[PDB]
This record gives structure tokens, sequence and C-alpha cells, in this order.
């Protein structure tokens, strides 16, 4: 269940995506 | 830029402390979890919503004054006031 939930991570996305 | 990154630093933290307290109740981290299981786009959206005083947001108040800050400021230079 631990990968269902961590799917997406706006932390672990990269910062020009995120910006 | 440094928003972003002070908002990425503090959902790191939330989601850091949910995890190590999932184990002393389990069934809150079903509904704790779904801004992480959420896609990206929709995290953002939800987390950029503390607009007004709904503050439905689960953003610190900090990040909050930030923001809050810079679109016066914008509004400023814009002159909308």
């Amino acid at each position: 269940v631990v990968a269902c939930f961590r799917m997406a991570p706006l932390y672990n996305l990269p910062r020009h995506r995120a910006v | 830029d440094d928003f972003v990154a002070k908002l990425q630093d503090n959902q790191r933290f939330r989601y850091n402390e949910v995890m190590q307290a999932l184990n002393m109740s389990a069934a809150l981290t079903a509904r704790k979890t779904k801004e992480f299981r959420s896609p990206p786009q929709e995290q953002i959206n939800m987390l950029l919503n503390f607009k007004d005083d709904k503050s439905e947001c689960p953003c610190p108040e900090e990040i909050r004054d930030q923001l809050l800050d810079f679109h016066e400021d914008l509004m400023t230079h814009c002159g909308i006031e």
C-alpha cells in the first residue's frame, strides 16, 4: 500500500516541474 | 522559486511525521494520505487554496503569509487598489 500511497509525490517532483 | 521550495519542504515534513505516526492509528492514515495520493496538479491546487478565511488548506501559517504578502505586492504593482 506504500507504493499506491506514494504515487505522485510533489516533493519528489523536480524543482522546475513544481514551479 | 523559494515559495515552492518552502512548500515542498513543509510537505516533506508533514508526510514524514504522518508516516512515523501511522502505526499508532492506522485508520486515520487512509484519510490523511489522500493529499499525497492525489495527482500533483490536484496536490498543488488543494495546497494553494488557503485564500480568504475558509482555510481548509494544510499549509503552515508562515508559508501562507509569504504568498499573502506577495499577492498584495503584486496587486499594488498592478494598480488594483
